[PDB]
């Protein structure tokens, strides 16, 4: 009786309902959905209008929401295709597609405020006077894990330089291959920050893909200004700890459940595809940190792969109330008329 | 032009290409220089998969950009 209703389960789908879940309570995206204008859009084939259904379901039913339409509109319709792409990648395509229907719209550029940071990708020769900074966006942070012992570890890991010399020497122009290194600089970090975590990693010793369960650990408040480049005493890079998407698998496959905290209060729910109930904090938080590996049950592969964070000065604006008024009364009435 | 690659062990390579590279021939560039058969090979730019037969230059994909190798399975 959360009053968060769940998501069928319709296949081997893997992430995909936690994602939809993620983004469903990404309040300000879930809104500028909603204005999207899809009424020319074909429903077989528009991404728009099969977000806009799912949402509109997920904030009006009382019964769990199916997703069919929608993965028939962007033509994953096996479960080789899920198995294939990771989350992320998912994320991507779904938010690079409603951003593009958005452009010339009243909610045009929602996705890059939400979820767009700036880095510098910089080059700096060691034995000649050569630097090139390049600016780069970003819209998710990839962390190694292995190895790590948290969020801060995976950052500093994130941040080290690479070393281009022996047959890998940067192209310097007229100085020729040179010696340098490569590293990446934050100079933003996005209100709403998709953090991937490397569950699986390629053993060099082995030619596998594994599976890491390793105990990671990371924080319900994250603070990040020591790795900006140039930080604002008014606006503090903390982040806000909104959702845990949890694998319990040592393949590729398996169980895929949820935790979020919807309003940002640290009262967290386990969204089980149909089944949403209230959680404790530490079942959302510490029991998917990993590190049960002398554990014979499932506990033992079950941790987290995606963290989502808000930046607490931003947590209002992200987390602004949806209402029936946000939806389009021409929208409410052809999704109606579609069920049946 | 040059490009950098991070292979699947965290290594970064660097890459000598073209704009009107197909993704394909980067692969066979990859193979030529690391060993890395193409059909192991699955790169990821802008958060996206690219295709085998579209160019570096449809992909935008500039000097000093870098792409991963990432894992033929990596999702659920």
């Amino acid at each position: 009786h959360t009053g968060y209703v769940g998501l069928k389960n319709q296949g081997a789908t893997c992430y995909m309902n936690s994602l939809l879940q993620t983004l469903f309570f990404t309040n300000q995206l879930r809104k500028a959905v909603y204005m999207m204008p899809t009424e020319g859009d074909d429903s077989s084939k528009s991404v728009p209008l099969a977000l806009q259904r799912v949402f509109y379901e997920l904030q009006h039913s009382d019964k769990p929401v199916g997703t069919k339409k929608l993965t028939k509109s962007f033509g994953w319709e096996t479960l080789d295709s899920f198995m294939q792409h990771d989350v992320q990648e998912l994320c991507r395509k779904l938010l690079d597609n409603v951003e593009n229907k958005m452009k010339g719209t009243c909610v045009e550029g929602t996705i890059p405020k939400l979820f767009r940071g700036k880095m510098v990708s910089y080059i700096q020769c060691k034995e000649v006077d050569y630097r090139s900074d390049r600016r780069e966006d970003y819209y998710d942070i990839q962390l190694s894990i292995k190895g790590k012992k948290n969020i801060f570890e995976s950052f500093v890991d994130y941040v080290a330089v690479e070393q281009l010399d022996g047959d890998n020497k940067y192209d310097a122009g007229e100085h020729g291959l040179q010696e340098a290194e490569k590293g990446v600089k934050f100079l933003t970090l996005p209100p709403v920050l998709h953090l991937q975590l490397m569950r699986f990693m390629y053993d060099p010793q082995t030619d596998q893909n594994i599976k890491i369960n390793d105990r990671f650990e990371f924080p319900e408040q994250l603070p990040l200004d020591e790795f900006l480049q140039k930080t604002d005493p008014k606006d503090p890079a903390n982040y806000i700890l909104h959702a845990v998407l949890v694998h319990s698998g040592d393949n590729h496959g398996g169980h895929y459940v949820v935790y979020l905290n919807p309003k940002g209060d640290g009262k967290w729910c386990k969204f089980d595809d149909d089944v949403v109930s209230r959680c404790t904090k530490e079942e959302a938080i510490e029991h998917n940190y990993g590190g049960h590996d002398d554990d014979l049950s499932v506990r033992h592969c079950t941790n987290a792969y995606m963290l989502v964070y808000i930046r607490e000065s931003k947590l209002s604006e992200v987390l602004q109330a949806v209402t029936d008024h946000d939806i389009p009364q021409q929208l409410v009435e052809r999704l109606q008329e579609e069920k049946r | 032009m040059q490009i950098f690659v991070k292979t699947l062990t965290g290594k970064t390579i660097t890459l000598e290409v073209e704009p009107s590279d197909t993704i394909e021939n980067v692969k066979a560039k990859i193979q030529d220089k690391e060993g890395i058969p193409p059909d192991q090979q699955r790169l990821i730019f802008a958060g996206k998969q690219l295709e085998d037969g579209r160019t570096l230059s449809d992909y935008n994909i500039q000097k000093e950009s870098t792409l991963h190798l990432v894992l033929r399975l990596r999702g659920g």
